[PDB]
RNA sequence: CCAACUCAGAACUGGUACGGACAAGGGGAAUCCGACUGUUUAAUUAAAACAAAGCAUUGCGAUGGUCCCAACGGAUGUUU
RNA sequence: GUAGUAGCAAAUAUUCAAAUGAGAACUUUGAAGGCCGAAGAGGGGAAAGGUUCCAUGUGAACGGCACUUGCACAUGGGUUAGUCGAUCCUAAGGGUCGGGGGAACCCCGACAGAUAGCGCGUCGCGCGUACUCCGAAAGGGAAUCGGGUUAAAAUUCCUGAACCGGGACGUGGCGGUUGACGGCAACGUUAGGAAGUCCGGAGACGUCGGCGGGAGCCUCGGGAAGAGUUAUCUUUUCUGUUUAACAGCCUGCCCACCCUGGAAUCGGCUCAGCCGGAGGUAGGGUCCAGCGGCUGGAAGAGCACCGCACGUGGUGUCCGGUGCGCUCCCGGCGGCCCUUGAAAAUCCGGAGGACCGAAUGCCGUCCACGCCCGGUCGUACUCAUAACCGCAUCAGGUCUCCAAGGUGAACAGCCUCUGGUCGAUGGAACAAUGUAGGCAAGGGAAGUCGGCAAAAUGGAUCCGUAACUUCGGGAAAAGGAUUGGCUCUGAGGGCUGG
């Protein structure tokens, strides 16, 4: 498992053809965006809840988004 | 204080093996565990690694010497004997 | 509080209960630590530090207090 | 009777030499054109201990005469050798402790070690710690040299035989008393299965000529003839004399 | 207190059967075999370690498993000789070569003497 | 401001009990033998016997000493 | 016949109620009272065994009394691997070609010899020292971690998350001053030519002692959750309060190394050493270890507790201290040797630069990402006072890993917690003789071949200690004093603040 630090980088890896699914984990102090790729599970942490909603609706169509 | 009157380093043998053997072995026991002058670096840092092998801690020079002393008495005589012969031949 | 510590409650030797080497190591580390801080604060110079260092190793000072008193007396 | 201890050693088995940790045979370079005519320079890289051998050994690196590669050698270390020293082998090598020269180029009275018996055999004489050979004289007509061996015997060897200048390092080893059976145990642990030794008079007749009797005693002269067959040849073999060596005998 | 067992059929405490105790998210202690200590690269003679290279088992240095920068030193004889040793060789090579030139010239002045 | 447990001493006190169980040398004056540690008759002998360091003698410079092998060869010997 | 006789006796121990059954001192549940007491009667494995493993059932026999019972009998079920091993490598050694011996069975064993082949181009050149063999389930060695799951299997099954060794091409990136850039340097950065040949390192190593560091455990305090005690006392006692491989970043131990600088009034420094014009102290750096820190993995899991239904929801999983403590790992230093304490596979690095592209499009690329592939055999169970050997369910023998609290010098003995267990045929009496354990007035070895046996001494602190001696010892010589409980006093430290 690897951690993505930039939202821009997370979007780039979300558009990869091997990105099988994306899962949204909402904790009590942040939201984690996890994208399952061929080799690694990339995770992005977004402390600001409001800033996380904007990214949630910006994901490419066809990618299986799940809420945890 | 003076812990032993005369035994010295051979005090590790207690009362065993007889006084003469302890006295006899004392000479070599002291010599093989002592530091020797290094002709190369100029320090008293030469100690025996194994019988006949003497290495300097500082400069790392390893020298083949005597079993229990860096230089044996016959070793000095051989060097002078060889030196005398070399001078005559190289004259 | 010191209960149950009399002679009739001791089975090991004083060394077994607390090695003399342990006590010596504690003292040297305490005294050497004290000398370094005095040198760092410039209360003593390197010349006095060296002299005190060898006396500590020589079993001259038995605790922190006596070492401090000797330094004050020597500086006066 | 049964096969005595002396007879069981020849079969090998548990009496073979303990050589697991030995560094290899210590010998001169193979005689070649460079050493026969000129000299070849080598460098001592390390002085090492060889289990079972009192004398230290020296690892020397040489430049191969005609191949692009290094040539590794293992020499019996002479007293005074040190790491980083240059060692010269050949006919024209200078007379200095550590160099290997043919006996023809070594003047009379020199101290040498690891002396060859046959030209090119790479050294057989004076190899133990503190031992050496003394060059006595040369015979240009016969092309031979006289040397005195450590035992005190004089031997004729061809002048082409090589020898290292100096004496073997590690001398004086046997002067120190062992003081303990354990020290002897460790000494022979790395040599062979020869220690401890049980006295023949302490055995039974079945396994030694000296065995038996209601008292411990040999019962017959311990001096046995040269031609005695194996199993009978025990004790003082072909003794020219016995008893304390006094006077000229101990010369 | 919880006591442990070997996780393999190796029942003897050999150097290759070393282990560490780890507490899992399940709240239990368990063994995990630990690889033996490795020396890492060292100088041919002095034996001092070669700086800049980690100490790993031989298979862990495999190019596929270790990045190139971690198994090299950017210098002549990098990873084989220390900086001091390289400096000594360079000076020795230059000075010895210069001395050969002096010897060559010196014998030309004497050769013509006739 | 935070500290762990070693040592020393004093008062009081119990039917002089208190290393309260557990644990844990009897000691001394001598003779004989073997120096010592070690080893030994598995299943009647553990020893004063064996070994031992030390001491001494003997053979042998490799075309060799000692020894194994039916023969060829081999052990000592990666030796001197 | 002996004879229903000898005999059932070591390893502390059983009791009550109920269920089941034709039948219960011996099966099962619950309650109580004991034991093993972490060098275990606990939890595993190597040999050895071979189905003894699990479920159900059971006429007899067998389990030296009994049985409803079972390691017995009958029927059926059960062992899942690219990552754990074998497999590979070599060790002592074993088996061999040729050759030499030998009537032959056989002996020696690379020693009498046109080696095996390998590398690079595309069949040719170069290289080429007579074994491509066997020999380790404790030596060397490519890669797997939590969580969950069975009547019986799992680092093998399920889920999730990783890694290793191969194969193939694509996209992007990188280099062309044809083969990168940065730092005075130690070195740093993710890429960043290259053949034959050559060189080094790792693999790779004894033992003892002292210190230092890391992990797990032990231990103390606070917070919250449940439980125990409660006539009295107790802000109390108990249980727990979790964080894997792997990835990134940070940190930089003990050493080593680099730059500046130039030291006697010598200084620095360890428990001990020891270090310095061959450049110390000091100042500033580099590198190395990690079973160290943070984040991802990852709370979605696990655990505890409280609910609702009879699957599902909620709350918590927090904040510190302490050490000659214990187990393991590592670091560094020192002692010891007439003892110096394996090899090879494999992997990494280096020296050299034959040869090779482009005028900018090709060439090169150990970089990132994507795609494909993963043989064979072993895997149940016991590992022992009942699964191995001893003719047996024999008080014997049989390698090794984990190791809590109290007392104490102490993996001594004694007691306790986790886990295990009450399995040794039972009942009633309390004669002689016996076996094992004790005690005894006064005397004190008179006993006896002989102080055999037993008794006495015993820990610690202080005092004191002869002859003799190889000067090291003798020595704990001998001899004497002290020791509980309770309430106090003194001394011995650390980190911050000019
Ligand atoms: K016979
Ligand atoms: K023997
Ligand atoms: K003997
Ligand atoms: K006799
Ligand atoms: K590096
Ligand atoms: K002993
Ligand atoms: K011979
Ligand atoms: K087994
Ligand atoms: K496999
Ligand atoms: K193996
Ligand atoms: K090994
Ligand atoms: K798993
Ligand atoms: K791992
Ligand atoms: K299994
Ligand atoms: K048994
Ligand atoms: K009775
Ligand atoms: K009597
Ligand atoms: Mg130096
Ligand atoms: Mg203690
Ligand atoms: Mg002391
Ligand atoms: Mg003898
Ligand atoms: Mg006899
Ligand atoms: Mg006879
Ligand atoms: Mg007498
Ligand atoms: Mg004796
Ligand atoms: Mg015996
Ligand atoms: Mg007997
Ligand atoms: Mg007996
Ligand atoms: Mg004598
Ligand atoms: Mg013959
Ligand atoms: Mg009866
Ligand atoms: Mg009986
Ligand atoms: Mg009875
Ligand atoms: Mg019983
Ligand atoms: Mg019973
Ligand atoms: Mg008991
Ligand atoms: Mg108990
Ligand atoms: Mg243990
Ligand atoms: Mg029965
Ligand atoms: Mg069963
Ligand atoms: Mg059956
Ligand atoms: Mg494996
Ligand atoms: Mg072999
Ligand atoms: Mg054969
Ligand atoms: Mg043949
Ligand atoms: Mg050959
Ligand atoms: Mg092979
Ligand atoms: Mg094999
Ligand atoms: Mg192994
Ligand atoms: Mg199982
Ligand atoms: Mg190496
Ligand atoms: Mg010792
Ligand atoms: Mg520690
Ligand atoms: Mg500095
Ligand atoms: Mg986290
Ligand atoms: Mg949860
Ligand atoms: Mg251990
Ligand atoms: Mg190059
Ligand atoms: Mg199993
Ligand atoms: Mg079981
Ligand atoms: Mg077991
Ligand atoms: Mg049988
Ligand atoms: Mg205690
Ligand atoms: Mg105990
Ligand atoms: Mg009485
Ligand atoms: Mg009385
Ligand atoms: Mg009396
Ligand atoms: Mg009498
Ligand atoms: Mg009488
Ligand atoms: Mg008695
Ligand atoms: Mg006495
Ligand atoms: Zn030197």
């Amino acid at each position: 498992p690897k951690q993505i630090h930039e939202i821009k980088d997370f979007l780039l890896t979300a558009r990869r053809k091997d990105a099988r699914t994306v899962k949204i984990k909402k904790n009590k102090d942040m939201v984690k965006f996890k994208v399952r790729c061929s080799k690694y599970l990339y995770t992005l942490c977004v402390s600001d809840f409001e800033k996380a909603d904007k990214l949630k609706q910006s994901l490419p169509p066809g990618l299986s988004v799940q809420d945890l | 204080t003076k812990r032993t009157k005369k035994a010295g380093i051979v005090g590790k043998y207690g009362t065993r093996y007889g006084a003469s053997l302890r006295k006899q072995i004392k000479k070599m026991e002291v010599s093989q565990h002592s530091k020797y002058f290094c002709e190369f670096c100029g320090k008293y840092a030469v100690k025996r690694k194994a019988v006949g092998i003497w290495g300097c801690k500082d400069c790392g020079k390893v020298k083949a010497g005597g079993a229990y002393t860096l230089n044996t008495a016959s070793a000095v005589t051989v060097r002078s004997t060889i030196r005398r012969l070399r001078e005559q031949t190289e004259s | 509080k010191g209960r149950h510590s009399g002679y009739g409650k001791r089975k090991g030797t004083r060394e077994a209960r607390l090695p003399t080497k342990v006590l010596w190591m504690r003292r040297l580390r305490v005294l050497r630590r004290l000398l370094r801080k005095y040198r760092e604060s410039k209360k003593i110079d390197k010349h006095m530090y060296h002299d005190m260092y060898m006396k500590v190793k020589g079993n001259v000072f038995k605790n922190k207090r006596v070492l401090m008193e000797n330094i004050h007396k020597t500086k006066a | 009777g049964r096969v005595i201890r002396a007879q069981r050693k020849g079969a090998g088995s548990v009496f073979k030499s303990h050589t697991h940790h030995r560094k290899g045979p210590a010998r001169f370079r193979t005689l070649d054109f460079g050493e026969r005519n000129g000299y070849l320079k080598g460098v001592i890289t390390e002085v090492i201990h060889d289990p079972g051998r009192g004398a230290p050994l020296a690892r020397v690196t040489f430049r191969h005469p005609f191949r692009y590669k290094h040539q590794k050698e293992l020499f019996v270390a002479a007293e005074g050798m040190y790491t980083g020293q240059f060692v010269y082998c050949g006919k024209k090598a200078t007379l200095m402790v550590g160099n290997v020269l043919p006996l023809r180029s070594i003047p009379e009275g020199a101290v040498v070690c690891n002396v060859e018996h046959k030209v090119g055999d790479r050294g057989v004489f004076a190899r133990c710690s503190g031992d050496y050979a003394i060059v006595i004289s040369h015979n240009p007509d016969n092309g031979t040299t006289r040397v005195k061996l450590p035992s005190g015997a004089k031997k004729i060897v061809p002048s082409g035989c090589r020898a290292m200048i100096g004496q073997v390092a590690g001398g004086g080893r046997t002067e120190k008393p062992m003081l303990k059976a354990g020290n002897a145990y460790h000494k022979y642990r790395v040599k062979r299965n020869c220690w401890p030794k049980v006295r023949g008079v302490a055995m039974n007749p079945v396994e030694h000529p000296h065995g038996g009797g209601n008292h411990q005693h040999i019962g017959h002269a311990s001096t046995v003839r040269r031609d005695a067959p194996p199993g009978q040849k025990v004790g003082l073999i072909a003794a020219r004399r016995t008893g304390r060596l006094r006077g000229q005998a101990r010369a | 207190v919880q006591r442990l067992t070997y996780r393999k059929r190796h029942s003897y405490a050999t150097k290759s059967n070393q282990h560490r105790v780890v507490k899992t998210p399940g709240g239990k202690l368990i063994y995990q075999t630990t690889k033996k200590r490795a020396n890492g690269p060292k100088c041919p003679v002095t034996g001092k370690r070669i700086q800049g290279i980690p100490h790993l088992r031989p298979a862990e240095y495999k190019r596929s498993r270790l990045s190139r920068n971690r198994r090299t030193v950017n210098r002549a004889y990098g990873g084989v000789l220390s900086g001091s040793a390289v400096r000594e060789r360079i000076i020795r090579a230059f000075l010895v070569e210069e001395q050969k030139i002096v010897k060559k010239v010196l014998k030309i002045q004497k050769a013509k003497e006739k």
